[PDB]
């Protein structure tokens, strides 16, 4: 069957699975009921259908911003080694 | 000076945002026919 798949991608998509929300993000959306930094229980905001539109537009945010800082954090302009 | 190269190649500002977004209403997928 049909199956399409970049080693450039799938390493980012893949892994944005299990992939906790840091602190510099949390700031963004404060009073978390799961207090969980997990995305895959992250998720479960919206499908608890806790997440109003206002809450929408903010996760947007933070979740693009994730998807960025994972990309640098790979890379470390900082090596100890 | 420092010098780097602002283009780069895989880095490009894709438009398939959808993938994402569809995260808040759907988690895992049944099926893989992608």
């Amino acid at each position: 069957q049909r199956r399409q798949l970049t080693p450039q991608q799938q390493q980012l998509v893949n892994q944005m699975k299990v992939a906790p929300i840091p602190k510099q993000l949390l700031q963004r959306i404060p009073n978390i009921p799961p207090n969980i930094n997990t995305w895959q229980q992250v998720t479960a905001l919206a499908q608890q259908k806790l997440l109003t539109p206002q809450d929408m537009e903010a996760a947007k945010e933070v979740y693009k911003i994730h998807q960025q800082l994972l990309f640098k954090a790979r890379l470390q302009q900082q090596q100890a080694q | 000076s420092t010098d780097s190269t602002p283009m780069f190649e895989y880095e490009n500002l894709e438009d398939n945002s959808k993938e994402w977004t569809s995260l808040f209403d759907n988690d895992i997928p049944v099926t893989t026919d992608d």
